[PDB]
């Protein structure tokens, strides 16, 4: 029985720049448990029908989890632009899979956790699909070398969401789980109960 | 056998930056929370930060919040700590440490963190101080403000590391008073 | 200061039973988080000694035990052996800070001999150092046992915490302990106030 519960119901979630990836393999996947009672639950699939998942079989499945702003839940989709799509988490234009998200204001908006969720704001190039940049090197904005310290035209690349419960929904923290269904010319190891 | 080897320490001046790393060996890295714990010379253990099995930052010691950044890399079995705007009181031995429990944890449960395996520490020193000679004064029956250590005297006490980041110690002879 | 509170020093003779207390708050121990205990030697990395409030890691003898109640936890050592001399740290989680929290640490001395007493010798500022920029009073502490010593200065029966630095207890070539305390002043301060005192507190 695949460990979706651990993934979706983790106590903490990763920052978007250091998004987590969990291989799901050699297991039976009850996709009917993919739900919760958080306020703005979304479940969006691309090139695949979620009503067929439990009659489908895959080589492997990956669950990518992270937290972003509500504003940005739209950037987690094929062919999107913006800070998150460009510098933090990128799906390919050809993406097949599902993006599951929900409002997590009740957990991720405490002051004590103000630095727990970060995002990359400056970067030399855009990330290719499914790349992860967890580097913390000063970003040279211009001509002069930075010599390891932040200053004029030299920025620390990561900024903090600093979530607060009093903010508008669009600024509140949302937990996101991205499911990629790998399909190789190899034996299936992840099947729904019906298959 | 579990092995945790810190690296990235060294001497650094206030305001500069440093990235520590910990190579994890001998266990399923991504089943466990990882922790950074630091210990200033002759003081107690202070938790710096920690990160869950799914790369979820737990928190930060309020003395480093905003300046340090934890991150893990589950493909390279690695733990990291970016340290920015280093202060003198950030000087310490920094331990990597594996969490005792492989329990996944869920949001409606109380977290439980404890570290069953520790690495040896990478030393981090934050100091403004260049080499400086001592200026000594009446001593036996004071060698002050020097760097680096050691200093020779021919009962000589171990030195204090002062505000200046420079050392000071005293030797004393107890002699017949005639 | 640590959020969990621990006695700086405990001591007993071989064979006796000693305990170490660890008190917390509504936020951490009284909130229901487990409490863990660690054991460290000078120059050594820590070692897990008790987890989940009363479980002994394999290889920790049954003469260590742990308990947690309300806002407090306690480590008990019943057959005290010279080997047990080490620093012990309790540890828990604090939901107010969303972080792991360590206690201040406890120096446990297994008494070999009766307590020794500190010899304290204070020195004024030197004449040729008041001719220079500064003034520094030296208070050197030798031959005490156990190795727990708190130094406090007083300027005209008043507390002083502006300019002092104290050393950690060092072993001698003897198995007794030493410590230095240095109080920095200006030549003004040294005659502005009248009489300075070095106060040493030991077991
Ligand atoms: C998350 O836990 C709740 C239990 O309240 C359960 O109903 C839900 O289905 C869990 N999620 C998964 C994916 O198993």
């Amino acid at each position: 029985l695949c460990p979706f519960d651990e993934v979706f119901n983790a106590t903490r979630f990763a920052s978007v720049y250091a998004w987590n990836r969990k291989r799901i393999s050699n297991c039976v996947a009850d996709y009917s448990v993919l739900y919760n009672l958080a306020p703005f639950f979304t479940f969006k699939c691309y090139g695949v029908s979620p009503t067929k998942l439990n009659d489908l079989c895959f080589t492997n499945v990956y669950a990518d989890s992270f937290v972003i702003r509500g504003d940005e839940v739209r950037q987690i989709a094929p062919g999107q632009t913006g800070n998150i799509a460009d510098y933090n988490y990128k799906l390919p234009d050809d993406f097949t899979g599902c993006v599951i998200a929900w409002n997590s204001n009740k957990l991720d908006s405490k002051v004590s956790g103000n630095y727990n969720y970060l995002y990359r704001l400056f970067r030399k190039s855009n990330l290719k699909p499914f790349e992860r940049d967890i580097s913390t090197e000063i970003y040279q904005a211009g001509n002069k070398p930075c010599n390891g310290v932040a200053g004029f035209n030299c920025y620390f690349p990561l900024r903090s969401y600093s979530f607060r419960p009093t903010y508008g929904v669009g600024h509140q923290p949302y937990r996101v789980v991205v499911l990629s269904f790998e399909l190789l010319h190899a034996p299936a190891t992840v099947c729904g109960p019906k298959k | 056998e579990v092995q945790l080897v810190e690296s990235g320490g060294g001497l650094v001046q206030p305001g500069r930056s440093l990235r520590l790393s910990c190579a994890a060996s001998g266990f399923t890295f991504d089943d466990y929370a990882m922790h950074w714990v630091r210990q200033a010379p002759g003081k107690g253990l202070e938790w710096v930060s920690g990160i869950t099995w799914n790369s979820g930052t737990i928190g930060y010691a309020d003395s480093v919040k905003g300046r340090f950044i934890i991150s893990r890399d589950n493909a390279k079995n690695s733990l990291h700590l970016q340290m920015n705007s280093l202060r003198v009181e950030d000087t310490a031995l920094y331990y990597c440490a594996k969490d005792n429990s492989d329990y996944s944890g869920y949001y409606w449960e109380l977290e439980n963190y404890g570290m069953d395996v520790w690495g040896q520490g990478t030393t981090v020193t934050v100091s403004s101080a260049s080499t400086k000679g001592p200026s000594v004064f009446p001593l036996a029956p004071l060698v002050k403000d020097y760097f680096p250590e050691p200093v020779t005297v021919s009962h000589t006490f171990p030195a204090v590391l002062q505000s200046s980041g420079l050392y000071s110690l005293s030797s004393v002879v107890t002699v017949p008073s005639s | 200061q640590s959020v969990l509170t621990q006695p700086p020093s405990v001591s007993g003779a071989p064979g006796q039973r000693v305990t170490i207390s660890c008190t917390g708050s509504s936020s951490n121990i009284g909130a229901g988080y487990d409490v863990h205990w660690y054991q460290q030697l000078p120059g050594t990395a820590p070692k897990l000694l008790i987890y989940d409030n009363n479980n002994r890691p394999s290889g920790v003898p049954d003469r260590f035990s742990g308990s947690k109640s309300g806002t407090s936890a306690s480590l008990a050592i019943t057959g005290l052996q010279a080997e047990d001399e080490a620093d012990y740290y309790c540890q828990s989680f604090d939901s107010s800070l969303s972080g792991v929290v360590f206690g201040g640490g406890t120096r446990l001395t297994v008494l070999r001999q009766p307590k020794a007493a500190p010899s304290v010798t204070l020195f004024p500022p030197s004449s040729e150092e008041l001719q220079a920029n500064k003034a520094t009073l030296v208070c050197l502490i030798s031959d005490f046992y156990p190795g727990a010593v708190t130094v406090a200065w007083k300027a005209d029966s008043s507390p002083v915490k502006a300019g002092v630095e104290t050393t950690t207890p060092s072993k001698q070539s003897n198995n007794k302990y030493a410590a230095s305390s240095y109080l920095s002043l200006t030549p003004e301060q040294w005659k502005s106030h009248k009489s300075y005192s070095c106060q040493v507190t030991h077991e």
